[PDB]
């Protein structure tokens, strides 16, 4: 049916078919959606492939696959600065012409068609409100239809109490830190973590304020009952193996998937009974570069529609993450305060200038800073500044740079989590 | 241990570049050119050996990752010669993938289209260039070596062929068109009056070929004269300086010029002759001496065939009453690497 | 020394002597003074050496060679009588 696909394209360009009536990704006739970025239809299988593959990136820093079909044969990487898009040869054979790909390769300063200064081309034209349609495209994920999260009426300000947080997969205690940044009184912060360095970070930065536990799997419902009623349960599954960035992807939901279900079980164990109308809240976090059926199983078990949130709107990193949860105003648009640095250069140390305006964490572009006519890594304190941590946040113990960077990378973006936890001030006591 | 790597990268969270994917060695000399990973020093040597080695029918001789000819998986793209092995596909991609691939029979390989999910094996971007750079830095005495061309970027090949028409051969190698009236090869018999202006008028050329005649003399002009005419018209057909496109040249001798004239020719074409025999039953039926820049022309050389035996062959074949036939099959397979540089099509 | 330790750490020693190798009993385990604590021991400001991406062994080595900050304050203090102030 490949010949029929190309044939269909021929019929389109002869004005016998509309380009909007065909799926430009794989040539299918089962057109349900329109392609968000460019002109053409979009079947549902290509939607699922687009969900999985569109934000995957190679070790290069550029896209793992083609932007058009999320697949393709041999891609054409873009020479424009900060752009990481890839266009495979086979799509450019259609949309630009069967002689213009070969002549565009010879063009050494080559810009891609999302970055093309002209914008309009013969068979391919860029649709205008594509960031708006990209945003809407995740609200377009209504395949998993659910009921909205239950809205509890606000408790009066004299009756408010300090919040009690169960934080699974705590890491470097981002959540408590953000709660302290908001000025919310915290009665107790129970944290389950395994890596010693992260335990250590938390112990030191939170002096006499955190009770530590062992393995999440070991934690029983009896433990959950006996450690007081919890008012906020937060957690995020490991995205080291779940991403395509790790060269070692022997499975996809061996290891990390198990640990998600641990969050699921302890969420039920900490959930108050029906008839117990006390305000309870929960947040789960995961990375966007994930499987569709993975995403479906997660959304079903947590019984909720995810909300993608990218940190570019508030911080100096590209940190797009799914958030499941019932926190009020989880959907509402992100606001970046003046303390938050939207340019990378502001997060740099003195004596350092950045070519990039945003770095994405992973002779080739491995290190993102041009200091003293030399390519160099972001310093660990700068990576802290990129995610909005307080300055020198992870300099607790005698650990290596590689380990400490790695520690930093896994963490939630601090202004994003400030944006999510901020309406909890309406429900709990302040300092 | 080829099987151990799936633990080493997954459980020990270790970079693929620190282990040898081709065998499972932990000490790597460098990185693998085509795919993501390291490569150890004997595998590096093995790879460089096997690099452009193909089979007689057309496809690559060894397994494109590890260079194992023992088991082979043929890719299902007519414009891809890359052949693999089972041990790699299951070791690097996951435990039951090579049998599924074998049962597909319409399977495009990794290089063809990587949209298929891969377990551990990642394809390097730009890999053609990386291959070229690898050969440059890693071969001892590197040679005239051109970057391999992407398949859509493959144009039809422009051949000049002096004193012997190669249209039949390269058409049978799918390199030349049977349906074209404008010929994509220019055969010339007599070059004696030819000027640089004339070779330039005939268009640019991609491949230049020239050969001495066999023993039955069509003319009495001495065998050195053909060699020198080849050198001249070769210097004429050279591409204008600054050209990135791949230019090749291949001179062939049917044992017809003696050692003194052979030494002169070795000097003027700036390498030693490659002898490529026809051995049937262990017995030397025929042989031919070559000079060319074509990849892996020099690893077809047979250092077993001595000069005295070639003098004996020349004496025995001159004194026979049989008409002289062009030894097509000896130099035929010496054009196979240009598949990876120039546009093929078959019927 | 105990005042210079981080929280969650208790020192068996009252002084550390640099010219029982690892001086700290934390969580029933023997551990080195951390870099920011060595900074506190000599009287440097907190997180003084965390500028670049250097290793822990190098950074400890960078700290150990340095002059003791209240000692050099004690020495440099009468120079206020001879030069301008902020
Ligand atoms: N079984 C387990 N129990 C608790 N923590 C675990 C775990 N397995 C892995 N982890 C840790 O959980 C983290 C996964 S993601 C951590 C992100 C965290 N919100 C932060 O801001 O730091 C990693 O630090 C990982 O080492
Ligand atoms: N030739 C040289 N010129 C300048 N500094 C030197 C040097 N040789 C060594 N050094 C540096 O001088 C220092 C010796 S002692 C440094 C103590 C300093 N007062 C402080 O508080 O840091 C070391 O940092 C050493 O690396
Ligand atoms: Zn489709
Ligand atoms: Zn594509
Ligand atoms: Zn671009
Ligand atoms: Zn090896
Ligand atoms: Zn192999
Ligand atoms: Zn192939």
């Amino acid at each position: 049916d490949e010949r029929t696909r190309e044939r269909l394209v021929y019929e389109v360009r002869q004005k016998c078919r509309n380009i909007e009536d065909i799926c430009i990704s794989c040539g299918s006739l089962n057109v349900t959606l329109e392609h968000p970025l460019f002109v053409g239809g979009m079947c549902q299988n290509c939607k699922n492939c687009f969900l999985e593959c569109a934000y995957q990136y190679d070790d290069d820093g550029y896209q793992s696959y083609c932007t058009i079909c999320c697949g393709g044969r041999e891609v054409l990487m873009c020479g424009n600065n900060n752009c990481c898009r890839c266009f495979c040869v086979e799509c450019v054979d259609l949309l630009v012409g069967p002689g213009a790909a070969q002549a565009a390769i010879k063009e050494d300063p080559w810009n891609c068609y999302m970055c093309g200064h002209k914008g309009t081309y013969g068979l391919l034209r860029r649709r205008e409100d594509w960031p708006s349609r990209l945003q809407m495209f995740f609200a377009n994920n209504h395949d998993q239809e659910f009921d909205p999260p239950k809205v509890y009426p606000p408790v009066p300000a004299e009756k408010r109490k300090p919040i009690r947080v169960l934080s699974l997969f705590d890491g470097i205690a981002t959540g408590l830190l953000v709660l302290k940044d908001l000025g919310i009184q915290v009665d107790r912060y129970i944290a389950s973590e395994v890596c010693e360095d992260s335990i250590t970070v938390g112990m030191v930065r939170h002096q006499g304020k955190i009770m530590y536990v062992g393995d999440v799997r070991s934690v029983t419902q009896k433990h959950i009952q006996e450690w007081g009623p919890f008012d906020l349960v937060i957690g995020g599954s490991p995205c080291n193996d779940l991403s395509i960035v790790n060269p070692a992807r022997k499975g996809l939901y061996e290891g990390t998937g198990r640990l998600f279900f641990e969050f699921y079980r302890l969420l039920h164990d900490a959930r108050p009974k029906e008839g117990d109308d006390r305000p309870f809240f929960w947040l789960f976090e995961n990375v966007v570069a994930m499987g569709v059926s993975d995403k479906r199983d997660i959304s079903r078990f947590l019984e909720s529609n995810p909300v993608m949130i990218d940190a570019k709107e508030v911080s100096a990193a590209h940190r797009a993450r799914y958030f499941w949860g019932n926190l009020p105003g989880m959907n509402r648009p992100l606001a970046s305060t003046v303390n938050d640095k939207l340019e990378l250069q502001e997060c740099l140390e003195h004596g350092r200038i950045a070519k990039f305006s945003k770095v994405r964490t992973i002779k080739d572009q491995h290190f993102p800073v041009f200091m003293n006519e030399k390519e160099d890594i972001l310093w660990c304190t700068e990576m802290e500044r990129v995610f909005g941590f307080p300055v020198h946040y992870t300099d607790v113990s005698n650990m290596s740079r590689l380990a400490r960077q790695r520690l930093l990378g896994r963490s939630w973006s601090v202004p994003v989590i400030r944006h999510l936890f901020a309406p909890l001030k309406e429900y709990f006591a302040c300092v | 241990g080829r099987d151990l790597i799936a633990y080493e990268v997954k459980a020990n969270q270790r970079n693929i570049e620190d282990i040898c994917i081709c065998c499972g060695s932990l000490q790597v000399h460098t990185q693998h050119p085509l795919f993501e990973g390291g490569i150890c020093a004997p595998c590096k040597d093995k790879f460089l050996d096997a690099l452009f080695l193909y089979d007689d029918d057309g496809y690559q001789s060894y397994c494109s990752i590890c260079c194992s000819g023992e088991t082979l998986l043929i890719c299902g793209n007519p414009d891809c010669t890359r052949c693999y092995c089972f041990e790699c596909v299951d070791s690097l991609v996951g435990p039951g993938t090579s049998g599924k691939v074998h049962a597909m029979s319409n399977w495009v390989c990794y290089l063809c289209l990587p949209s298929s999910r891969s377990g551990l094996l990642q394809r390097r971007r730009k890999w053609r260039s990386q291959l070229k750079a690898f050969y440059d830095r890693e071969s001892e005495n590197p040679l005239e070596m051109f970057e391999t061309v992407p398949v859509w970027r493959r144009q039809p090949v422009r051949v000049l062929s002096l004193f012997e028409d190669i249209k039949k051969e390269l058409t049978s190698l799918g390199f030349l068109e049977s349906g074209s009236d404008p010929g994509q090869l220019k055969h010339v018999v007599d070059v004696t009056d030819t000027v640089r202006k004339d070779v330039e008028e005939w268009g640019p050329f991609d491949l230049v070929y020239g050969a001495t005649p066999p023993l039955g003399h069509t003319c009495d002009r001495p065998p050195s004269w053909y060699l020198f005419q080849f050198h001249r018209l070769l210097q004429y057909a050279r591409p204008k300086p600054g050209s990135p496109g791949p230019f090749f040249w291949m001179f062939v001798d049917n044992l017809v010029l003696n050692k003194e004239d052979l030494d002169v020719a070795s000097r003027f074409l700036e390498m030693e002759p490659v002898t490529i025999p026809d051995v049937h039953g262990g017995s030397l039926q025929n042989a031919v001496r070559v000079w060319s820049n074509i990849p892996a022309i020099r690893s077809r050389h047979w250092a077993l065939v001595s000069e005295e035996e070639l003098s004996l062959l020349a004496q025995n074949k001159q004194s026979s009453k049989l008409a002289a036939k062009w030894p097509t099959k000896l130099v035929k397979n010496c054009f196979l690497p240009l598949r990876e540089y120039f546009k093929y099509f078959s019927t």
